[PDB]
């Protein structure tokens, strides 16, 4: 033992667990092409070319993906920053009339997927209105109930709520933004590849702000992510809990193509005195029905790549993948948004067939809306403008969404389906890696020093 | 305060389908996972499959998975099971359960009335 | 083979003396019991193997002894007679009748 | 890490490294908590809740480093003498071994009564404050 | 009242006792000072309106030590001569009866002028800094 007494140190390098809200920040320029933007802000600017990074030897700390504090940080700020910029836009309660549908004729042919609605639509003089028409090119408008006429229908919003247009000037794109905890407070990362999403991580690192997540928008299949480092990894709250979501990362992409090759055009609409309504007005082209391209061989090598690393969690249980469960369009059907374009994709045969994983082009008819209740299942009806032209898309799938059934199946057998509907549960699967820990420079340490002399200086000890 | 109000006892014949319903109220949305459950007499509890209310997502488990179909309705916080091809083994009580919490749905805490289905050849 | 046996299948007892059920599982995974009397929905007992429920008496009482789950309930009055259940992740046991003298 | 101008992240690898070692570079912490790296919308509200909080952060620890009396220093002496029930004392032979991260489950319990204790080193100065020798 | 650990509402009862008594426990205000027991709607506005001007008035108050050479100190003498104009020269009999609360009606006009010769007596050190002496 030895002498010692109480010495103060703080600017000490120890931290302590917390929660706060973080700033953002857009890669490069973005922040310029931001202002115009939603699903970005207006604008998250840097001041430092962010990210900078430095490894810590010898840390260990505790990590956990489920209960994480930023997932809510974001999906509660995201959802508060998209109809913040839908809030200004034309409101389209003018447009609930009754409107009077028929088949939507083209050049020498008929389309099947939509109908020619004319209404009655007030002119910049409110007691005259005027004759008007326009091919909603989604099906799915309501025929209006108490009358035998089948050539009445309705607008789907008015039965629950009114909608608003996002406005032509905005732009969806999953534009990447960085968050940077303030000062105070530090975010840690776990550089583990092999981290299953819970439990210590021993190669931890700090940085000044998060990688290029990007905030994309999809179900049952998530869209330009970030790729496993490694090989496959599969993140789970319980595997034995059927419940809960399986999230799976693919280390290495399959393009997936998708395009709407009708060649549509826009018409301007004047419901009133500077509110302006879009829609479809006409196919100047050959009609030839949305869909999508997925490679047959390289998706086939996915499962079974995907089959045997599930089957590591299930031993001896063969893997059966099958069709969606149930639910609204938004969760049965592979949805996503492409160049101003909602779709909503079957899934013709990415489901299908049993997969061992022991080793003992795929087209899918893609359906459009326009009128879409947001993602989280009870927000803000958004009627989405048409786009004109064609429209193509190229993306990389990266990560697969899962969902088990249960219970009493054959003990050798195992069925998955795919899942979706919480958009948490996407950007869990991408900011899984850090933490924020706010740094408390302690109490005190014990020291050799001595009780100091009438307020003297001193040099060491 | 939040409990299940479930409706109602019915007899049927083999054969036709059936449908119950289940509201959820004292609650302020249907954001939780909500059960179904068969208390038949002189047998183990058989159990149905879930419905995620908020995206509809439902996950039928025995082999009632060709039979069972779940909806919801959030404008009216109802959920509602449907079984088709009623057999004669079919009769028992169906209770429309809750979990304790929301992080973890498998404690039923909260049960519905119970309603009694009987099939009669 | 997920399955979850009670034993054993009834019990006879005088009112006012202690009782012990049992619950077998062959999974790792919580547990949990549920009381039943004729004519109402089950209750919830104890919950995460041996925590009670909120608001349920202090007579019941139960411990992991391992892949083995025992359930023992203390001076059972006449109102706490019922069928037993056990419940794991979905899984319920084969119900256990617990009956007066 | 030997060198101080570096970068916060050029010292915090100290968080492993010997708690006798990381008493050096203990400034660009200090440079670090004040400002780091921060129409009307999300971000320009957090640049208002986020930075008023992290100035009265800084307040808070610095004005506990002035009343005990070691303002303007980041390593400082005090006259209290350490009980050997906070902790045993030995640390001169295992702050080479612990980091400074260790060291503070040892006294997670015992920081708040501590404090009282530097205060009362303050009121041996603060009871020699009014008595005698100001005249010179 | 003496003692430090206390409450903030544990020495205010010195508003009362002699200014003696009340020059003790002076850290206990010092640290109350600082941040105390401090969708949007009115108290949200309210925390960053209230809050802000705590630690407005907080930084005023050490900015004026800081230049008076009383930094950090509770207790600090200050090389000014008290001139009898302000009060008379039997103090030091007297604030064993008064309260520091009925003292402050006493100087509640000059103090804007003592503050000046506060600065004046910085100032003689100041114009002793260039001159001769520090060569070391």
């Amino acid at each position: 033992a030895e002498n010692l007494w109480v010495t103060v140190y703080y600017g000490v390098p120890v931290w302590k667990e917390a929660k706060t809200t973080l700033f953002c920040a857009s890669d490069a320029r973005a922040y310029e092409k931001e202002v115009h933007n939603v699903w970005a802000t207006h604008a998250c600017v840097p001041t430092d070319p962010s990210p900078q990074e430095l490894v810590l030897g010898n840390v260990t700390e505790n990590f956990n993906m489920w209960k994480n504090d930023m997932v809510d940080q974001m999906h509660e700020d995201i959802i508060s920053l998209w109809d913040q910029s839908l809030k200004p836009c034309v409101k389209l309660t003018p447009l609930c009339v009754t409107l009077i549908c028929s088949n939507a004729t083209v050049k020498n042919g008929t389309v099947e997927e939509m109908k020619n609605c004319s209404f009655n639509t007030t002119t910049e003089i409110r007691d005259k209105e005027k004759k008007e028409y326009a091919l909603f090119y989604k099906p799915d408008i309501v025929p209006l109930s108490e009358t035998n006429n089948t050539s009445e229908y309705r607008l789907i919003n008015c039965n629950t709520s009114a909608c608003t247009q996002a406005c032509p000037k905005v732009t969806f794109e999953p534009i990447p933004i960085h968050y940077c905890a303030p000062a105070g407070y530090a975010i840690l990362k776990c550089n583990d590849e092999t981290f299953n999403g819970t439990g210590p991580c021993s190669n931890v690192s700090t940085v000044q702000c998060t990688h290029g997540i990007r905030p994309v928008v999809s179900t049952q299949l998530l869209l330009n992510g970030s790729l496993a480092e490694k090989e496959i990894v599969i993140r789970s709250e319980n595997l034995t809990n059927n419940a809960k979501i399986i999230i799976v990362h693919l280390h290495t992409p399959v393009e997936i193509v998708c395009t709407r090759p009708n060649n549509n055009t826009r018409k301007s609409v004047r419901i009133g005195p500077g509110q302006t309504f879009y829609a479809t007005g006409d196919i100047i082209g050959d009609i030839k029905q949305a869909h999508c391209n997925i490679s047959e061989e390289k998706w086939n090598d996915t499962l079974q790549k995907v089959g045997i690393e599930l089957q590591k969690h299930f031993p001896n249980k063969t893997i059966k993948y099958n069709q969606s469960a149930g639910g609204d369009m938004e969760i049965t059907t592979h949805s996503f948004n492409c160049g101003g374009e909602f779709f909503y994709c079957n899934t013709s045969n990415l489901f299908n067939g049993t997969y061992n994983g022991t080793y003992i082009t795929i087209t899918l008819q893609c359906r459009i809306k326009q009128i879409i209740n947001m993602w989280q299942g009870v927000g803000r009806c958004m009627y989405a403008p048409p786009i004109a032209g064609n429209i193509t898309c190229r993306s990389n799938i990266t990560g697969l969404l899962l969902t088990r059934d249960g219970g009493t199946n054959s003990n050798e057998t195992e069925t998955f389906r795919p899942a979706g509907g919480d958009m948490r549960d996407n950007w869990r699967s991408e900011l899984y890696k850090y933490k924020v820990v706010k740094i408390e420079p302690l109490g005190v340490a014990p020291t050799r020093c001595k009780r100091r002399v009438v307020g003297r200086r001193r040099r060491r000890r | 305060q939040v409990q299940l109000v479930q409706s109602g006892g019915q007899m049927k014949k083999p054969g036709e389908s059936m449908r119950i319903s289940c509201r959820a109220s004292g609650y302020e949305f249907i954001d939780c996972t909500l059960n179904w459950i068969r208390l038949a007499p002189g047998k183990r509890p058989e159990w149905m499959g879930w419905l995620k209310p908020r995206g509809g997502a439902v996950n039928y488990a025995r082999p009632l998975q060709g039979r069972v179909t779940m909806t919801r309705d959030v404008y009216s916080d109802t959920a509602f099971l449907e079984l088709r091809s009623l057999t004669v083994d079919d009769t028992a009580v169906y209770f429309c359960t809750r979990g304790k919490n929301c992080d973890y749905n498998w404690d039923f805490e909260h049960w519905g009335r119970g309603t009694p289905v009987i099939v009669s050849s | 083979e997920i399955v979850l046996t009670q034993s054993p299948g009834t019990l006879s007892l005088s009112p006012g003396e202690t009782a012990i059920i049992s619950c077998r599982t062959s999974q790792y995974g919580s547990l949990a019991w549920y009381q039943q009397r004729p004519g109402q929905a089950p209750r919830l007992v104890i919950y995460s193997g041996s925590t009670r429920a909120a608001g349920i008496p202090d007579r019941f009482s139960g411990s992991r002894w391992g892949p083995d789950y025992n359930l023992t309930i203390s001076n059972l009055e006449s109102g706490d007679f019922g069928v037993y259940y056990c419940q794991q992740y979905e899984f319920f046991g084969q119900g256990t009748k617990v009956q007066v003298d | 890490a030997v060198g101080i101008g570096a970068v916060f992240l050029g010292f915090l690898g100290a968080a492993g490294s010997t708690m006798g070692a990381a008493s050096m570079t203990l400034t660009v912490q200090a440079r670090n908590l004040l400002s780091g790296i921060v129409k009307l919308t999300v971000w320009g509200i957090k640049q208002l809740q986020a930075r008023v909080l992290a100035v009265e952060r800084y307040l808070r620890d610095q004005q506990l480093l002035g009343i005990w009396g070691c303002s303007g220093k980041l390593i400082c002496c005090t006259n209290v003498p350490w009980n050997s029930s906070w902790s045993n004392r030995n640390l001169s032979e295992i702050w080479d071994n612990m980091t400074w991260l260790q060291w503070d489950k040892e006294i997670s319990n015992y920081t708040q009564i501590i404090y009282g204790l530097l205060e009362e080193s303050q009121n041996q100065q603060e009871k020699n404050e009014q008595d005698l020798l100001a005249l010179d």
